[PDB]
C-alpha cells in the first residue's frame, strides 16, 4: 500500500459544492418549521418513542446526519439552544443562505476562499452594531410588560391556544429563581390530563413519594424539615469488620447493637423537634418506630437533585453527619405538608418565604402532548432570563434581519473592489428569514420584500412581517419583539459557521484512530 | 530452480534404477506361478462389465492388467511380441527377462 | 512499474524483497504521496481539510502533524516523514507541514540524479556540504529583535484564526509572558503548555476572554457551597489525599472481640477524616482544591463553614495553581513529630475564586493570583469542530512564540529564507566541482518547494513570482558593500506582490528553520542508503 | 481557459464596450492581459 | 520489516541477516558464521559471508571438475592455515 | 526484452514497434506512445524506441512547469514552434551525399 | 499523489525478472537443462525414458527427442529444446552435445558476469571467439574428397559406425552401419550431391531380434493379394528376365464420371443393354492388362468383386488399395511408370522386378508383401526389426542419426576426428590466442574455451575417468606432438590416436555445433528485461 486504499478523495471546487450543497438542503428540512404558520414535523426515533414538534434544535437533533458539512450544521443549532433558547431554527436557515447567497455566486466567479473569510468577518462587527442601534432597551421588572416578551415568543409553537398562563408559569418560575439565575432548579414534573388552566407553578417541590409508615401524617400544619445525605439504617465498617463469636451471650448483644445504633440516631434526629424527614437514602423498618414516637412523617430514597431543590425552598441545609445536626439544619417557614392522591398515585407536596427553587406542575391532554409543551415552556423560561440579563429588545418578525439588510447593503457599495462581493452577500443572506416569513404565512414574497425593503430604508427599523396576514406591519403596533442576544448570537455563530465550512476544500475519508 | 510443467515427475538415476527393478521384478514375481506342470492359473477380471478370465497364458495376464511403471511395460510387450513370434514362451521369456534385471 | 517476480534462487518467509531502483522508486512515490496531500495546506492562501473517522466523527484542521497523524500511513518510508512531522511538533510546535515538504523534494531530487547515474554516496556527501553552508547563512542572515505581536500573527495566517489574527495575537503574547519562571538555578524558560486552554460553544470568536488568573474545568462539588467568594487576600488549599473513610489502612484486618468495640471502631473510621477535615478548615481554609476524593461526609463540614470546596480535580491543574497562588500542594501533612499538623501558611492568596457560567457549563476561576502572574485562556465559537482547531491553532502560535522568546533570534519568513537560500548555494555549488556539484545543485532548487507552493495555492500563475522573486535574491549577491541599500526580502500573497517581510510583519522563529531543514535532511539520508527492502508478514 | 484574472478582465471589457465599440472581444496571451484587442483586424 | 511489525534499517551484515527471513538450513549457516564474526571481532560481519560466497563458488567448480570434497574442505582449511599465517607476518604492530 | 504474451507467444525483441505491440497498453494516454512508435516503423522503420523515449522526456521535462501554477496550453504553444524550429534545424544540417 | 492505476492488460497477472538476478535464473535453468542429458553423451551414454501425456513409452539417446518429449516451462529451458530441435534438421547427429556446449558457455558466462562484465560485451567476446575455433577446426579437418572409390565407402561406414556406438543398437553396429551408408549410395544423385529422405523409407515391424533388420531393394506394403487362391510367389516368365507391373490410378469398377450424373431408363431392352454393359466393361479391363503383358496388378483404388475373380482366373496377383505415396516408390523401384486409365496401358509402362512374395511378418500377425530386386534402385525401404516396440523405434531412430551422418558426408566431404578431439584442438586454438586478444575480451575467449573443455571431461566423465587427467593428458600430447586428432578411449583401448581407432566425426557436424550455441548463447545474454503474462 502506499496510504491505505479505500479512501475517497474530494478535493477542489469539488469539495466545496459538497459543503455548501448539504448545509444549504440542511435549512431545507427546517425551512417549514419558521414563525408562526409553522408545522410540527412529526419524528421517529431510534428505540421507539415519538417526538413531534416545531422547536428548530428538537427536529435537528432527532436527526441523524452522515456528510460531515450537514453534521457540522446540526450540531451547531445546539450551540444556539445552550446559550439562549428560543432562535434554533434561526440559526440553520441563516447558515445556509449565507453559504447559499455567498458562495456559489462567488466561489464560482474565482474569488480565494481567505478572502471571503475576512469580508464574512467584517460583515458581522458590522452586523452586531445594526442589531444593537436598531433594538431598544426594556424594563425587566415591569411584570406585564415582560409577559408581552413571553407572550410573543410561545407565539409558534402549539402553546399559543393557552399563551396567558404560560407566561405567568414561565415568568413566575424565572420570578423565585433570582445575584443571577440558574433554570435547573425548576423541576417540571409533567402530569398527564385534566387541561392546561390547572397548571400550577408551586412555590415550593413536588415529590412523586408516598409517606413510608402509614400512621405517619399525611397532613401536617407547619413541619419543621430536616434533609438527610446518609442512610437510615445502620452503616457495616468500611474497614471489612468481621466479628468471631467464643460465648453464649454474644450473639444478642451484638445483634441488637444494630438495633441501638438506630435508636442513637433517631435520638439525635429527633433531637431537633422535627416533623419531617426526607432522606437521599432508603429507611430501615426499625427506624420508623422511633420516627413514629418522635411524630415525624419520612420520606425515603428521594433523588440527590431534588434534595438541593427542597433545601433551597424550605431553608434548612443538609446534612450527612446525623451526629452534628445543629439548630440551622431545620425548615423554618415552609408553610404546608401534604400527600394529595391525584387518581391512583400518590405525590407529596410541599408548598408555602424567601423561595429560589420552585416546581412548574404540567397538565394537558397526553404524556406525549405534555413534552410538547414542556419543550414550549423550556422555550419560554429562556427568553424571560435572557432579558434579566440583557436588558435590551431588537424589534423581531423579519424587521431585525431586514434592517442588517440594507445597512450592509449601503456598507457594501461603499467598499468597493474586490472584498465587496462576499459582503454584498451576507446582506444578501439576512432577507432569507422576511422570504421564508411570507412563504410561510403564504403571500407573494418579491410583492412584499418589495414593499418592505424600500419602506425600510426611509420608514424605521420597526418594519417586519406579520404571520397570520402576511403583510408589512409596524412592530411597535403588533407586538412582536425578539430579545437582543437571540439576533445576536442567531448571526453569531450562523457566519462563525460558514466562515468554517468555506475553509474546506478537501475531504479524506476512512482516516480512523 | 524448476524446469517442468505441473504434475510432472522427474525419476533420476538413483531413483530410475529403483523403477526399473521394482518395476519389472515386480511383473516378474506376478507370473511366476504360472511357469511349470505344477503351476497354477490366474483370476483376472476387469472392472468394467463384469467379465473375467481364469488363464495360465502368462501373454493375457500381462496383456491385460494394466501398469504405470515403464519399466514393467516394456516387459509386457516383449510378452506380446514372443505370443506373437511364436505363440508359446510368453511367461518363461518374461521371467528370464525379469530375473536378468533382479541380478543386475 | 510491472508487479515484480519472487526470485528463484533465494528463500524468504512471509516476506519478499524489492531492490536497486524498483525500491529507490517506492521509496520517492511513498514520500510523495504523503507529502502532496498536505502541499495545500500551505502558505496563508492555504486552505484546510475534512478527515471523517469514518463514523461520520471527524476533525478539520491545517496543523500538518495532525493531518498526518489522522491519515493511515502504511508505507514505511511514508511513516517516517510523518514521525519527523510530529518531531517538529515536539521541539518546535509550528513548521510541521514544511517540514515534510521539504524532505520530500530532497529525496524526489536526490533519486532523478541516481536515476540518471550519480551514486548515492556522491548525493548524500553533497547534502552534508550544502546544510553546514545553509545554517551558517541562515545565522548569518537572522535578525535579532511589539516583535512578538507578529511572530504570533505569522503563525495565525494559513488557520482559522488568522481572520481574527489580531486579537488572536495579543492574546497568545500576553497569556504567555505571564507564566515566566526559572529552573536549574537561571533557566528562563516559558512553560509548554502553562497557559490552561478550554473552548466553550457560544458567543462570538473575538469574546474568547483570557483568564487574568487560572480555569479549572470543575464546579463546586456540593451544590449547598458558595459558587462565589471574593475580595483581597483569599485563601485556598490545594490538596492531594482524599477526603473519604478508609479501609483498615493496608495490611490491618478486624477481629472484634468484644462487641462493645464494633461500634468504637466504626465511629473512629469518620473521626480520623473529620478531624483531618478540621484542621483544614481550622487553618483558614475559604476554597478547597483536592486532587482525590470528598466523602458526602466531609462535604457537609464544608457547606455548613461556608468552604466552596472542589473534587476530583487535574493534578495537572493544580501544581500550576501551587506554583501561581503561593500556595503548596499537599500530598499528606505529617510534621517533624509524627504528629499530622496544617500550618496556616501552606495556602495560595489570590483575588476572587468565582464560578462562572458559560454557554450551559459552569467551570471555576481563580482570579487574580499573588505570588505570580498566572493566564488561561477561554475559546467562543460555532462548534466543537471550529473550538477543536482554533486550539490547535494557538498550541501552534503560542509555540513559536515560546521559541521566540526562548532564543533570541528570529528570521524573515515568507519563504525569503529559502529563496536566498537558493542561489546563495547554487553560487556555492562552484567552490566544490565534480559530480558533486549537482548534488549541492539540486539541494539548491530542492528548497524552492516552499516559495513555489505558497503561491501555486493562490489559483493564479505561480512563475510570474517566483522567478521575479529569485532576481531580487539575487541582487544582494551583486551587491557591494556600501551599494545594503540594494538588499531587500520577501513575499507577500494576498495583494500578489514581493514586499519587506521584516517592515511587513512576516516573522517564523530562528530554531523553526533550523531544527526544521536538521531534521528534513536525516530523513531523506536515511531514505536514499536505502536499497533493498525486506518486508516479513505477521507473526 | 486563458488563466486570466475575471474579475479584472470582465470590468476593462465592459468598460470598452461603452461606432469602434462594437468591435471590441476579449483575446488571449501577456500583452493582452491588458484586456481585448479589436476583433476587425485578427480576422476572427 | 519485521515479522513482529518494527522497522529495522541497517548496513551491520550481521544484524541484516538475523532480520531478514532466510528459510534453506545451509543458507542458515550463513546468518551463523556471520553472527561467529562479530563476537570475534565485531566488525567483518559482511566480509565473512561474501567469502563464503565466493568459497562456495570455488568448491562448486571444483566439484565440476570432479574433486572429492572431502579434499576440498581439508585443503580449503589448508588454505586457512596458511593465509592467517600471512596476514600475522604482513601486519604491523600498533603501540598500544 | 523477452515478452511471453497472454497466450504463450514466447517473443525476444529489440525492435520497438514490436515490444510496445506485444505490450498490451490499456491506459488511454499511454497507448499514445504505441501510436507513437507504430507511425515510426509506417513511415520510416527505424526511430520506433527512440521516438516513445523522446515523447516521454517531453512529457516528464514539461511536469516541472506543471507542477507550478502554468497552464498547459502556454506549454504546448512553446513545444509546438520548438519542433518547428527543430526541423528547420535539421535541414539545413542533412547533407547531400550524392554531392561530397 | 497516489493512484492504483493500469498500464499494461491484465497488469495483476504479469510477473517480471529483472537484471542479473534473472540472468541468474536463466542461466541455472539451462544448466538443470544440462545435467539431465550431459549423462547421455558418448558411447558410454545412458538413456532417457520419456513419457507421453497419454501414456505411450519412449526410450532414447537423441537429444533432440529427449528435450522433445519432456514437458517443459522454463523459457529458457524451452529455448534449448529448439536449440537441439535445429541441430537435427540441419545434420540430424550432434543434437545432444549441442545443448552441453549451450549451458556450458551460458555457465561461464554467469562466472564473468559475477566479476562486473556487461553481456552484450561478453556475447560479442564469444562470437569473435567461435569465429577462430571454425577457422581452426577447417584448417585441420581431415579430406576424403582426395580419396579413391575404395577409401570413400570405408570413411562413411567410420563415420556410421561413431554415430551408431552410443545407442543400443551397438549390438550390430557392424550391420547398422553397413545399412545407413548403403542407403545413401543408391539414392543420392552424384553431381547434385542432393540426398532425399523423402526417398528412404523407414519401416518397422516387431519381432525376433534386432539382428533381423534388413535392408530391401525395393518396398514393403501392409497389403495381401487380392484373392485369397492367388500364389504367395511371383516368378518371372522365364524369357523377360523381369516380372512386369501394372502400376494403376483407377479402380476396377465401371466407369464413372466427376460431375453429378443419372441415367433415366424407360426401355426394358435398354436396361438390358445396360446389364450387358457391366460385364462386358469388366471383361475389357482383365484382357486390357493381359494384351499388355503385365505379371501382377498394383493399383491405387479397390477392386470390385467381379473384377478380383475374372483377376484370380486369368493368373494376375493382384494389390488392393495402395497409398499414394507408395505407389510412387514402387514405380521408382520397379522402373515402371503409373497409369491413369486402362486405355493408356502399355507393354512400355510395365514395373521390372525380380520377385514379388507375400511373407508371414508375423507368426499369427498379418502377412506383407515384398516387392525386391538384385539391382541397384532409386527408392529402397529400410525395415527395422526388433523384440520390442520401444526397441524398434529406437533402432529407427538409431538408423535415422546414422543415415544423416553420411548425408552429411556426401555434402561436405571432409572430416574431424571425435572423442574430444575436436573440441580440443579449438579449446588450445582459441586459447591460445586470448593472451593475443588482450584487454576486455581476454577473459570471453578464455571462457569459451574453457567452456568447452566440459565436453571432453564429461565424456571422460560419463566414460569412468578422471575429467582433469584426461583434459591434461589430452591438451597436453596435442603440443607436444603436431598432431591434433588424440582423444578419449571412452571403450578403453591402450591408445588415444582417435584416427588409428576410426572415431570420426563429420567436418559441418562439429561446425554447427557451434555456431547454433554460440548464436543463441548471444540472445540469451542479450535478454536482461524479462515479462511473462500468466496462464
Ligand atoms: N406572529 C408573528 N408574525 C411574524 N413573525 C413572527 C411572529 N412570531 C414570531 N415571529 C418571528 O419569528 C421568530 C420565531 O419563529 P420560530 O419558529 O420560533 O423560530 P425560532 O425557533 O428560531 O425562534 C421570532 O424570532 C420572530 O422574529
Ligand atoms: N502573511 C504571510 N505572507 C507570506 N508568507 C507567510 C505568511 N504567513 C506565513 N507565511 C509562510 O508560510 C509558512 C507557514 O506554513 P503553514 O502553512 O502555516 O504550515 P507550517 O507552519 O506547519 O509549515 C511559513 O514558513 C511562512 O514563511
Ligand atoms: N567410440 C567412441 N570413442 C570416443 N568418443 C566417441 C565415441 N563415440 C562417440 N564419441 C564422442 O561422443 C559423442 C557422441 O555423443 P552422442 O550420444 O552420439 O550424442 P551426439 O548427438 O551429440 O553425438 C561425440 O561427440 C563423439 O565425439
Ligand atoms: F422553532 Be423555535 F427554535 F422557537
Ligand atoms: F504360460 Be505359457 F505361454 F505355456
Ligand atoms: F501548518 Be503549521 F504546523 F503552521
Ligand atoms: F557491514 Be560491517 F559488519 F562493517
Ligand atoms: F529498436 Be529499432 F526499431 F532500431
Ligand atoms: F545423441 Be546424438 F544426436 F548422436
Ligand atoms: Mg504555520
Ligand atoms: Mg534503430
Ligand atoms: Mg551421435
Amino acid at each position: 500500500v502506499f496510504m491505505n486504499a479505500s479512501q475517497e478523495r474530494t478535493t477542489g471546487r469539488q469539495a466545496q459544492i459538497s459543503n455548501i450543497t448539504a448545509a444549504k438542503a440542511v435549512a431545507d428540512v427546517i425551512r417549514t418549521c419558521l414563525g408562526p404558520k409553522a408545522m410540527l414535523k412529526m419524528l421517529l426515533d431510534p428505540m421507539g418513542g415519538l417526538v413531534l414538534t416545531n422547536d428548530g434544535h428538537a427536529i435537528l437533533r432527532e436527526i441523524d446526519v452522515a456528510h460531515p458539512a450537514a453534521k457540522s450544521m446540526l450540531e451547531l443549532s445546539r450551540t444556539q439552544d445552550e446559550e439562549v433558547g428560543d432562535g434554533t431554527t434561526t440559526v440553520i436557515i441563516l447558515a445556509g443562505e449565507i453559504l447559499a447567497q455567498c458562495a456559489p455566486y462567488l466561489i464560482e466567479k474565482n474569488i480565494h476562499p481567505v478572502i471571503i473569510i475576512q469580508a464574512l468577518k467584517k460583515a458581522l462587527t458590522d452586523a452586531l452594531e445594526v442589531i444593537k442601534q436598531v433594538s431598544k432597551p426594556v424594563d425587566v421588572e415591569n411584570d406585564a410588560a415582560m409577559k408581552k416578551l413571553i407572550q410573543a415568543s410561545i407565539g409558534t409553537k402549539y402553546v399559543i391556544h393557552w399563551s396567558e398562563k404560560m407566561c405567568e408559569l414561565a415568568l413566575d418560575a424565572v420570578k423565585t429563581v433570582r445575584e443571577i439565575d440558574i433554570k435547573r432548579y425548576v423541576r417540571v414534573e409533567k402530569i398527564p390530563g385534566g387541561d392546561v388552566l390547572d397548571s400550577r407553578v408551586l412555590k415550593g417541590v413536588l415529590l412523586n413519594k408516598d409517606v413510608v409508615h402509614p400512621k405517619m401524617s399525611r397532613h401536617i400544619e407547619n413541619p419543621r424539615v430536616v434533609l438527610l445525605d446518609c442512610p437510615l439504617e445502620y452503616k457495616k465498617g468500611e474497614s471489612q469488620t468481621n466479628i468471631e463469636i467464643e460465648k453464649e451471650e454474644d450473639w444478642n448483644r451484638i445483634l441488637q447493637i444494630e438495633e441501638e445504633q438506630v435508636q442513637l440516631m433517631c435520638e439525635q434526629i429527633l433531637a431537633v423537634r422535627p416533623t419531617l424527614v426526607i432522606t437521599e437514602k432508603g429507611v430501615s423498618d426499625l427506624a420508623q418506630h422511633y420516627l413514629l414516637k418522635g411524630g415525624c412523617s419520612v420520606l425515603r430514597r428521594v433523588k440527590k437533585s431534588d434534595n438541593n431543590r427542597i433545601a433551597r425552598v424550605t431553608g434548612a441545609t443538609i446534612v450527612n453527619r446525623v451526629e452534628d445536626l445543629k439548630e440551622s439544619d431545620v425548615g423554618t417557614n415552609c408553610g404546608l405538608f401534604k400527600v394529595e392522591m391525584i387518581g391512583d398515585e400518590y405525590f407529596s407536596f410541599l408548598d408555602n418565604g424567601s423561595g429560589k427553587a420552585c416546581t412548574i406542575m404540567l397538565r394537558g391532554g397526553s404524556k406525549d402532548i405534555l413534552n410538547e409543551i414542556d419543550r414550549n415552556l423550556q422555550d419560554a423560561m429562556a427568553v424571560a432570563r435572557n432579558v434579566m440579563l440583557s436588558p435590551s429588545l431588537s424589534p423581531g418578525g423579519g424587521a431585525t434581519e431586514m434592517a442588517v439588510s440594507v445597512k450592509l447593503a449601503e456598507k457594501a457599495k461603499q467598499l468597493e473592489g474586490i472584498q465587496q462581493w462576499p459582503y454584498q452577500a451576507v446582506a444578501d443572506a439576512m432577507e432569507c428569514i422576511p422570504r421564508t416569513l411570507i412563504q410561510n404565512a403564504g403571500g407573494d414574497p418579491i410583492r412584499l420584500l418589495s414593499q418592505l425593503r424600500a419602506k425600510h430604508a426611509q420608514g424605521n427599523f420597526t418594519t417586519g412581517i406579520d404571520g397570520d396576514k402576511g403583510k408589512i406591519v409596524d412592530m411597535v403596533s403588533y407586538g412582536i419583539w425578539e430579545p437582543e442576544v437571540i439576533k445576536q448570537q442567531s448571526v453569531k455563530t450562523a457566519i462563525e459557521s460558514a466562515c468554517l465550512l468555506l475553509r474546506v476544500d478537501d475531504i479524506v475519508s476512512g482516516v480512523r484512530k | 530452480v524448476q524446469i517442468f510443467g505441473d504434475q510432472v515427475t522427474e525419476e533420476r538415476a538413483e531413483n530410475a534404477r529403483l523403477s526399473a527393478f521394482v518395476g519389472a521384478i515386480a511383473v516378474g514375481d506376478l507370473v511366476k506361478s504360472t511357469l511349470g506342470p505344477k503351476g497354477m492359473d490366474k483370476l483376472l477380471q476387469s472392472a468394467s462389465s463384469n467379465t473375467c478370465m481364469v488363464t495360465n497364458d502368462g501373454a493375457t495376464i500381462l496383456k491385460s492388467i494394466p501398469l504405470d511403471n515403464p519399466a514393467a511395460k516394456v516387459l509386457v510387450n516383449i510378452s506380446k511380441v514372443q505370443d506373437d513370434e511364436v505363440g508359446d514362451g510368453t511367461t518363461s521369456v518374461t521371467v528370464l527377462s525379469a530375473e536378468l534385471l533382479r541380478e543386475a | 512499474q510491472l508487479f515484480n517476480n519472487s526470485r528463484s534462487d533465494t528463500l524468504f518467509l512471509g516476506g519478499e524483497k524489492i531492490s536497486g531502483d524498483d525500491i529507490r522508486n517506492q521509496n520517492v512515490l511513498a514520500t510523495m504521496a504523503v507529502a502532496n496531500v498536505v502541499k495545500s495546506s500551505l502558505g496563508p492562501v492555504g486552505l484546510d481539510k475534512m478527515l471523517v473517522d469514518d463514523i461520520g466523527d471527524f476533525t478539520v484542521t491545517n496543523d500538518g502533524a495532525t493531518i498526518l497523524s489522522l491519515l493511515d500511513v502504511q508505507h514505511p518510508a511514508g511513516k517516517i516523514l510523518v514521525e519527523l512531522a510530529q518531531q517538529q511538533d515536539r521541539e518546535i510546535g509550528d513548521g510541521t507541514t514544511s517540514v515534510v515538504i521539504i524532505a520530500s523534494e530532497l529525496l524526489k531530487r536526490a533519486n532523478e540524479l541516481v536515476k540518471n547515474k550519480i551514486h548515492p554516496t556522491t548525493i548524500i556527501t553533497g547534502f552534508r556540504v550544502a546544510l553546514r553552508e545553509a545554517i551558517r547563512f541562515i545565522n548569518e542572515v537572522l535578525s535579532t529583535s511589539e516583535t512578538l505581536i507578529n511572530i504570533a500573527k505569522t503563525s495565525m495566517s494559513s488557520k482559522i484564526i488568522g481572520a481574527d489574527s489580531d486579537f488572536f495575537s495579543n492574546m497568545v503574547v500576553d497569556a504567555l509572558l505571564a507564566v515566566k519562571t526559572q529552573n536549574s538555578k537561571g533557566e528562563i524558560k516559558y512553560p509548554v503548555k502553562a497557559v490552561n486552554v478550554l473552548k466553550a460553544h457560544g458567543k462570538s470568536a473575538t469574546e474568547s476572554l483570557l483568564v487574568p488568573g487560572y480555569a479549572l474545568n470543575c464546579t463546586v462539588a456540593s451544590q449547598a457551597m458558595p459558587k462565589r467568594i471574593a475580595g483581597g487576600n483569599v485563601k485556598i488549599a490545594c490538596l492531594d489525599l482524599n477526603l473519604q473513610k478508609a479501609r483498615m489502612a493496608m495490611g490491618v484486618q478486624i477481629n472484634i472481640d468484644d462487641p462493645e468495640q464494633l461500634e468504637q471502631i466504626r465511629k473512629r473510621e469518620a473521626g480520623i477524616v473529620l478531624e483531618r477535615v478540621k484542621k483544614i478548615i481550622d487553618a483558614g481554609a475559604q476554597v478547597v482544591l483536592t486532587t482525590k476524593g470528598i466523602d458526602d461526609l466531609c462535604l457537609k463540614e464544608f457547606v455548613e463553614a461556608k468552604i466552596m470546596g472542589v473534587r476530583r480535580c487535574k493534578k495537572e491543574d493544580l501544581r500550576r495553581i501551587a506554583r501561581a497562588t503561593g500556595a503548596t500542594l499537599v500530598s499528606s501533612m505529617s510534621n517533624l513529630e509524627g504528629e499530622e499538623t496544617f500550618e496556616s501558611s501552606y495556602l495560595g492568596l489570590c483575588d476572587e475564586v468565582v464560578q462562572a457560567k458559560f454557554s450551559d457549563d459552569e467551570c471555576i476561576l481563580i482570579k487574580g493570583t499573588s505570588k505570580h502572574s498566572s493566564s488561561s485562556i477561554i475559546l467562543r465559537g460555532a462548534n466543537d469542530y471550529s473550538l477543536d482547531e482554533m486550539e490547535r491553532s494557538l498550541h501552534d502560535s503560542l509555540s513559536v512564540v515560546k521559541r521566540t522568546l526562548e532564543s533570541g533570534n528570529v528570521v524573515p519568513g515568507g519563504g525569503c529564507v529559502e529563496a536566498a537560500l537558493n542561489i546563495y548555494l547554487d553560487n556555492f555549488a562552484t567552490t566544490v566541482g565534480s559530480r558533486e556539484q549537482l548534488a549541492i545543485a539540486e539541494f539548491a532548487a530542492a528548497l524552492l518547494i516552499i516559495p513555489k507552493t505558497l503561491a501555486v495555492n493562490a489559483a493564479k500563475d505561480s512563475s510570474e513570482l517566483v522567478a521575479k522573486l529569485r532576481s531580487y535574491h539575487a541582487a544582494s549577491q551583486m551587491a557591494k558593500p556600501e551599494d545594503r541599500s540594494y538588499r531587500n526580502y520577501g513575499l507577500d500573497l494576498i495583494r500578489g506582490k514581493i514586499v519587506d517581510e521584516i517592515h511587513a510583519g512576516v516573522l517564523e522563529p530562528t530554531i523553526s528553520k533550523v531544527k526544521s531543514l536538521k531534521s528534513a535532511l536525516e530523513a531523506c539520508v536515511a531514505i536514499l542508503r536505502i536499497d533493498t527492502m525486506i518486508t516479513v508478514d505477521p507473526e | 481557459t486563458a488563466g486570466l484574472d475575471v474579475n479584472e478582465v470582465l470590468p476593462n471589457l465592459y468598460a470598452a464596450h461603452n461606432t469602434d465599440h462594437l468591435y471590441k472581444g476579449v483575446d488571449i496571451d501577456g500583452e493582452s492581459d491588458e484586456g481585448v484587442k479589436d476583433i476587425r483586424e485578427e480576422n476572427i | 520489516k519485521t515479522s513482529r511489525g518494527e522497522i529495522i534499517i541497517s548496513n551491520d551484515g550481521h544484524t541484516i541477516l538475523k532480520q531478514m527471513a532466510i528459510l534453506h538450513p545451509v543458507a542458515r549457516m550463513l546468518v551463523e558464521v556471520s553472527a561467529a564474526q562479530d563476537s570475534e571481532a565485531g566488525d567483518g560481519t559482511t566480509s565473512v559471508v561474501i567469502l563464503t560466497g565466493a568459497l562456495l563458488g570455488a568448491a562448486e567448480r571444483l566439484l565440476n571438475k570432479g574433486i572429492h570434497p572431502t579434499i576440498i574442505a581439508d585443503s580449503f582449511q589448508s588454505a586457512a592455515k596458511r593465509s592467517v599465517d600471512i596476514l600475522l607476518e604482513m601486519c604491523h604492530k600498533v603501540s598500544l | 526484452i523477452l515478452i511471453v504474451t497472454s497466450n504463450q507467444k514466447t517473443t525476444i525483441s529489440n525492435d520497438g514497434a514490436t515490444i510496445l505491440k506485444l505490450l498490451d497498453v490499456v491506459h488511454p494516454a499511454a497507448k499514445t506512445l504505441v501510436d507513437i512508435s507504430r507511425a515510426q516503423d509506417a513511415e520510416v522503420g527505424d526511430g520506433t524506441t527512440s521516438v516513445t523515449i523522446l515523447a516521454g522526456e517531453l512529457m516528464k521535462e514539461a511536469k516541472p512547469f506543471l507542477e507550478e501554477g502554468i497552464s498547459s496550453h502556454l506549454i504546448m504553444k512553446g513545444y509546438r514552434k520548438a519542433v518547428s524550429l527543430a526541423v528547420e534545424k535539421i535541414n539545413e544540417l542533412a547533407v547531400d551525399i550524392t554531392s561530397e | 499523489m497516489g493512484r492504483p492505476f493500469i498500464i499494461v492488460k491484465d497488469q495483476g497477472n504479469k510477473k517480471r525478472q529483472h537484471g542479473l538476478e534473472a540472468k541468474k535464473s536463466h542461466i541455472l535453468a539451462a544448466r538443470s537443462v544440462a545435467s539431465i542429458i550431459k549423462t547421455s553423451l558418448g558411447p558410454r551414454g545412458l538413456d532417457k525414458i520419456l513419457i507421453s501425456p497419454d501414456g505411450e513409452i519412449t526410450i532414447t539417446n537423441d537429444g533432440a527427442t529427449i528435450l522433445s518429449q519432456m514437458e517443459l516451462d522454463n523459457e529458457i529451458a524451452k529455448l534449448l529444446v529448439q536449440l537441439s530441435k535445429s541441430q537435427d534438421d540441419e545434420i540430424g547427429d550432434g543434437t545432444t552435445g549441442v545443448v552441453v556446449l549451450a549451458s556450458a558457455l551460458l555457465d561461464q558466462a554467469l562466472e564473468l558476469i559475477q566479476k562486473g562484465i556487461h553481456p552484450i560485451k561478453i556475447a560479442n567476446g564469444f562470437d569473435e571467439a567461435a569465429k577462430l575455433a571454425i577457422s581452426k577446426l577447417e584448417e585441420t579437418c581431415d579430406d576424403i574428397s582426395a580419396s579413391n572409390d575404395e577409401l570413400f565407402r570405408d570413411f562413411l561406414l567410420r563415420a556410421a559406425k561413431t554415430s551408431l556406438g552410443s545407442k543400443i543398437v551397438s549390438k550390430d553396429h557392424d550391420r547398422f552401419a553397413e545399412m545407413a551408408v548403403e542407403a545413401v549410395i543408391n539414392v543420392m544423385d552424384k553431381d547434385r550431391k542432393d540426398v532425399d529422405f523423402d526417398l528412404i523409407k523407414m519401416q518397422g515391424r516387431v519381432g525376433g531380434s534386432i539382428s533381423d533388420s534388413k535392408l530391401i531393394n525395393g518396398v514393403i506394403l501392409d497389403k495381401d493379394f487380392s484373392h485369397p487362391q492367388m500364389p504367395k510367389c511371383v516368378l518371372p516368365k522365364e524369357g523377360s528376365d523381369g516380372v512386369k507391373l501394372a502400376i494403376l490410378t483407377c479402380p476396377f469398377e465401371p466407369p464413372k464420371p466427376k460431375t453429378k450424373h443419372k441415367l433415366d431408363i424407360s426401355s426394358v431392352e435398354e436396361y438390358q443393354k445396360l446389364q450387358t454393359y457391366e460385364q462386358d466393361k469388366f471383361k475389357e479391363m482383365i484382357d486390357d492388362v493381359k494384351k499388355a503383358g503385365a505379371d501382377v496388378v498394383i493399383c491405387q483404388w479397390g477392386f470390385d468383386d467381379e473384377a478380383n475373380h475374372l483377376l484370380l482366373q486369368n493368373d494376375l496377383p493382384a494389390v488392393r488399395w495402395v497409398g499414394g505415396q507408395e505407389l510412387e516408390h514402387i514405380a521408382i523401384s520397379t522402373n515402371g511408370r503409373i497409369v491413369p486409365r486402362f486405355q493408356d496401358l502399355s507393354k512400355d509402362k510395365l514395373g521390372t522386378c525380380s520377385r514379388i512374395y507375400e511373407q508371414e511378418f508375423g507368426t499369427t500377425k498379418d502377412r506383407m508383401l515384398i516387392i525386391e530386386q538384385s539391382k541397384e534402385t532409386k527408392t529402397v525401404t529400410c525395415f527395422v526389426r526388433g523384440s520390442n516396440k520401444m526397441i524398434v523405434d529406437e533402432a529407427e531412430r538409431a538408423l535415422h542419426d546414422s543415415l544423416c551422418v553420411v548425408r552429411n558426408l556426401v555434402k561436405d566431404s571432409r572430416v574431424v576426428y571425435g572423442g574430444g578431439a575436436a573440441e580440443v584442438t579449438m579449446s588450445l586454438a582459441v586459447s591460445e590466442e586470448a593472451d593475443k586478444q588482450r584487454g576486455i575480451d581476454q577473459y570471453a575467449f578464455r571462457g569459451f574455451a574453457q567452456a568447452l573443455d566440459t565436453i571432453p571431461m564429461t565424456l571422460a566423465e560419463n566414460s569412468g575417468l578422471d575429467p582433469i587427467g584426461t583434459l591434461s593428458t589430452l591438451k597436453s600430447k596435442q603440443l607436444k606432438e603436431k598432431i591434433s586428432n588424440i582423444g578419449v578411449d571412452c571403450l578403453g583401448y591402450g591408445s588415444n590416436d582417435m584416427k588409428e581407432l576410426f572415431v570420426v566425426d563429420p567436418f559441418i557436424g562439429k561446425k554447427q555445433q557451434i555456431l547454433l550455441a554460440t548464436q543463441l548463447c548471444r540472445m540469451i545474454l542479450k535478454i536482461d528485461n524479462v515479462i511473462i503474462s500468466g496462464k
